[PDB]
RNA sequence: CCUUCUCAAACAUUCUGUUUGGUAGUGAGUGAUACUCUUUGGAGUUAACUUGAAAUUGCCUUAAA
């Protein structure tokens, strides 16, 4: 017997939990509303999965729906076997860039060019292709 | 407003003030004000035309207010209802 | 019903006013701050279309002088968003299709660009100002009666007078000097006169009037201008016929 | 800075490293590395830049690569208005002298609406390398050309001010498309630590114009950015010393 | 019903080219038949300056089409212009 | 009664919503009125009487010229209306298309069909090639023909209806 | 059933010239080379590739009734 989530593909730009439960609420109250996003450059992945009460919801939504056709996005929607267990992906977001440096002087930093830059012409040194500098 | 072109009086009821004027408020009736000194020679002056921003010959006034706070010496006034 | 589509639809819509609003605060950060390291121009404009279509460009540079506010509908597909609703809400103008004027100066400047997109807005003329409120305006009165939730026409002087007797007004155009040449503050005139309801200019769903409503979501659609940039200059027009026709 | 010799002896035994024997279009580019403490910091910005050049690789680009697989070719963006202005036949009067002519000039109202369609839009962009646009719609350009376009400093836009004072007429792009052609490389800024301008193709003219192509970009950018550490390579290649500055690298310190 | 009928189907063209090609018909016989020729066209026509002036005055609403109140404040303006020239 | 397989395949139409894309695209496609021919003509008329033609475009709808596009193949989608007074006419289309892979949709009435051509009635109009603006949707468009009226009705080919 | 930041100042008067600014993406994945970093926290950056806008679980109401 097949679960009382249902998978959803192909979600267009502007289709998110405001639009996922929104929508979907008029096939009964839905447990679960996820939206795959993106772990940077906030925006989805063009699919989620779902779960509304039973298992008759999920055939009553994912039917009617399943071929179902807008803007440029026709949407696959399909339940799944028994289970399935929804989850991972939380809500992300764009996580900022933090900056932490340069803690140090420049003592091991302008070492650490040092010593890498000499260790450096070591390695064109192996390749080996003479240099300098 | 309509420049009237081209291409007397009633003898002598109207054109009274014979090059002679008026001038008026802004506070002075506004569906009435230009009539009859249109129809009896002589200009109209509204201060509300100078709310866009003459006053020469000018001798009669026009304020409907109930009192006029001050006068002008060379303005010799008079209320709206003395036009009729 | 929820039409899933319309869903989408306003969602998108609703994002466009918003990245475009944010933007325009950053803007209005580095013009507030004069900031700037590296920002496109620090100085705003006005664009004036009049009309085939003549176009130019300005700065305001106050200089306080009234804009004109008539406000239609647009862009029909959005919610508004909460900075928008407020300062609009300010002025009122939700149950749209209400006429106000608004004097401009440049603290009232750059609070536009918020309403760009939504009233269409130029500076008016006399005849338009006391053409305007001599057919139309309401007041909210109380007196010897009349707990009154209930908004009064205009006639009664002894209401204009009596309300007025603060600043010793009677005859309301007096306040055409007070809006005219902009008399003290101007405020309580407006806020006084409890502005504008419109008539739309042409009515609706029927057969002929159908085909003028094509004709306006054309004319409509294309004067109406945006940026989106959060450079984007105010958009002025002569209000003056449109209140030959409006009003 | 530098020494003419180091970069010399590093190009002419770099033409002993592809001495040895689509993939040698990806080995034979010979690349310009460069870093610094930081670039241009918490911001994604597609801004490019239009070098000054001992002179253009378009051109050997071209000659070069008339006979190539990919066969490079040209493009142009006008605004809305101007493209009834200058047609197609107009501007190759004028361009030829330099041997140079572009293909289409396109509105990115058409790439809005036909181009779009992504597969058809990165089909559409894909089989170009130089670009053109103008500077009043590249302002545009980021939510058309879309996030693929700007991976590539081939095909992400060089801007330009075509539009003359006031009210743009033609001159300007007969003479200033040749301006971005001739004497202009242009290069892009990104974050983080490390820049690497794609520079040449070592199959092109002797090392005599690319030694000084390094001269001139190199104290060029050297300037204003204050780098830390410079290589070149080609594509492939273990890096090439020739300038290595800890002077300004204690700038770090001066902040923090 | 043309109207209506293209505009049923679509086809804005075609009701923009009805909408030309209409006319509205001319009343002029009546005025030289009922009120023939100066004089009784001058006799009542003061119950239509009544009228004139209070739609002239009348704010603009549905069914009332400001065009109406336009030429009634211009021939207003006019005929002002005809007495108060006169 | 009891009505035929090749019956009965009609009253299998599209949905609300799918049948609603059809005509946002078509209505871009409507075949130029005549007043419009006269329009163009007439301002070239003049021009070329005193003072750079792309190919034109529109749905090709002729009931002859339409099975004409078809088994050459040219076509790309077909729409057939549910009610033609004689029936007879159109019932070998939804096989014919079927055997040439073409994708034939059913849209309800014959005047719907019909005022998107400048017409009474069509009962038949279809399209080959297409602007490239809506090529997409075009592709999309068939794809949601296939995938709705398609895919699960190979049933209707068997089971007398009724 | 949505429609896209299509320009600025500055400088010098030349049918144009000079100069500084102004631009965050559909996603999925291929990937051999580096830079840089900081205490494992792997962070930002490095050639150029495939793709039917493809998929699976990286903690205001007149656009009504």
């Amino acid at each position: 017997e097949y679960s009382g989530i249902i998978y959803v593909s192909r979600l267009p730009h502007g289709f998110h939990e405001k639009e996922l439960s929104k929508y979907f609420a008029q096939f009964g109250d839905l447990k679960e509303v996820r939206l795959a996003r993106n772990k940077k450059t906030g925006n989805s992945r063009h699919y989620g999965f779902l779960e509304f009460v039973n298992k008759e919801d999920a055939m009553i939504a994912q039917e009617s729906m399943n071929n179902y056709l807008l803007m440029g996005h026709l949407l696959q929607v399909r339940v799944l076997p028994k289970g399935a267990k929804i989850e991972k992906l939380y809500k992300y977001k764009k996580r900022v860039l933090v900056e932490k440096g340069i803690t140090k002087p420049v003592k091991q930093l302008k070492d650490n060019m040092k010593q890498k830059h000499e260790e450096r012409i070591k390695k064109l040194a192996k390749s080996g292709i003479e240099f300098k500098w | 407003s309509y420049i009237l072109e081209s291409r007397k009086y009633d003898s002598p009821v109207a054109s009274l003030f014979s090059a002679f004027v008026f001038y008026v408020s802004r506070e002075v009736p506004i569906d009435i004000l230009e009539f009859l000194i249109l129809s009896c020679g002589g200009n109209v002056i509204s201060e509300a035309a100078m709310d866009q921003i003459d006053m020469s010959k000018v001798t009669h006034q026009i304020v409907d207010r109930p009192v006029l706070k001050n006068k002008v010496a060379g303005r010799t006034y008079i209320q709206p209802q003395w036009i009729f | 019903f929820v039409r899933a589509e319309s869903i989408v639809a306003k969602t998108l819509a609703t994002s466009r006013e918003k990245e475009r609003i944010k933007r325009v605060s950053i803007l209005e950060d580095k013009k507030a701050k004069n900031e700037t390291q590296h920002i496109a121009s620090g100085k705003d404009f006005i664009l004036k279309i009049t009309e085939g279509l003549i176009r130019e460009k300005t700065t305001y540079d106050g200089k306080p002088a009234l804009l004109f506010i008539v406000r239609v509908r647009g862009p029909l597909a959005v919610n508004i968003p909460n900075k928008a609703f407020k300062i609009l809400s300010l002025l009122r103008l939700v149950e749209t299709n209400t006429g106000v004027f608004v004097k401009l100066t440049k603290n009232v400047y750059p609070l536009l660009k918020v309403i760009a997109p939504y009233v269409v807005i130029g500076k008016p003329s006399l005849s338009s100002i006391r053409s305007l409120i001599q057919k139309r305006g309401r007041i909210i009165y109380k007196g010897e009666n009349e707990a009154e939730p209930h908004e009064i026409v205009l006639n009664d002087n002894n209401i204009v007078e009596e309300q007025l007797g603060d600043h010793g007004i009677i005859c309301v155009e007096d306040i055409i000097h007070e809006i005219a040449t902009m008399g003290e503050s101007f405020s309580v005139c407006n806020f006084f006169l409890q502005p504008f309801k419109l008539n739309r200019e042409v009515s609706g769903f029927g057969s002929l009037n159908r085909l003028r409503k094509i004709k306006q979501r054309e004319a409509e659609s294309r004067t109406r201008q945006f940026s989106n940039a959060a450079t984007a200059p105010v958009i002025e027009v002569d209000i003056d016929s449109l209140l030959a026709k409006l009003n | 800075a530098i020494p003419r010799e180091r970069v010399i002896k590093a190009v002419n035994e770099l033409i002993k490293f592809t001495s040895k024997p689509e993939e040698e279009l990806k080995k034979d580019l010979q690349l310009i590395v460069v870093n610094n403490k930081s670039f241009t910091g918490t911001s994604k910005s597609f801004k490019l830049k239009l070098l000054n050049v001992k002179h253009s690789f378009y051109k050997p680009w071209k000659e070069a690569s008339a006979t190539a697989v990919k066969d490079f070719k040209v493009l142009l963006i006008l605004k809305d208005s101007d493209i009834k202005k200058v047609s197609e036949d107009d501007l190759f009067d004028q361009l030829d002298s330099e041997g140079i002519k572009v293909d289409e000039i396109i509105c990115g109202k058409d790439l809005k609406t036909v181009y779009k369609a992504y597969e058809a839009r990165n089909a559409f962009i894909s089989q170009f390398s130089l670009i053109l646009a103008d500077d009043s719609i590249v302002t545009s350009l980021p939510k058309l050309m879309g996030g693929k376009a700007y991976n590539k400093v081939e095909t992400t836009p060089i801007s330009i001010r075509t539009h003359a004072n006031k009210e743009f007429s033609l001159t300007t792009l007969t003479n200033n498309i040749k301006k971005v052609y001739m004497n202009q490389l242009p290069v892009k800024l990104p974050r983080g630590t490390t820049l690497n301008v794609h520079l040449g193709n070592l199959e092109w003219l002797r090392p005599e114009e690319f030694v000084d192509n390094v001269e001139l970009i190199s104290e060029q950018l050297i300037k204003a950015y204050q780098i830390r550490s410079i290589f070149i390579k080609t594509n492939r290649s273990p890096v090439l010393p020739l300038y290595y500055n800890q002077d300004v690298l204690d700038e770090l310190e001066a902040k923090k | 019903r043309k109207l209506t009928r293209a505009l049923g189907r679509g086809e804005v063209s075609s009701a923009k080219r009805l909408e030309e090609n209409r006319d509205s018909y001319t009343l002029d016989h009546i005025i030289k038949e009922r009120y023939p020729s100066f004089p009784d066209a001058i006799r009542d026509i003061d119950d239509a300056l009544n009228m004139l002036f209070l739609f002239s005055n009348l704010p603009s609403t549905n069914q009332v089409s400001s065009k109406i109140i336009n030429d009634a404040q211009k021939i207003c303006n006019q005929w002002l212009a005809y007495v108060a020239k006169e | 009664l009891k009505v035929p397989p090749t019956i009965a395949q009609f009253q299998y139409t599209l949905d609300r919503n799918t049948a609603a894309e059809t005509f946002k695209l078509f209505n871009k496609y409507r075949p130029e009125t005549a007043a419009e021919k006269k329009e163009r003509l007439t301002k070239e008329a003049a021009a070329v009487a005193e003072g750079a033609s792309p190919k034109p475009y529109a749905v090709k709808y002729g009931l002859n010229h339409v099975v004409a596009l078809i088994e050459n193949k040219k076509a790309k989608l077909v729409l057939i209306a549910n009610d033609v007074d004689p029936i007879e006419l159109v019932v070998f289309l939804p096989a014919l298309c079927k055997k040439m892979g073409v994708p034939y949709a059913i849209v309800k009435g014959k005047a719907r069909l019909g005022t998107l051509v400048n017409q009474k009635t069509s009962a038949v109009a279809a399209l080959t090639e297409v602007r490239a603006e809506d090529e997409a949707a075009l592709a999309k468009l068939v794809s949601t023909i296939d995938a709705n009226f398609a895919d699960k009705y190979d049933e209707v080919k068997k089971h007398w209806g009724g």
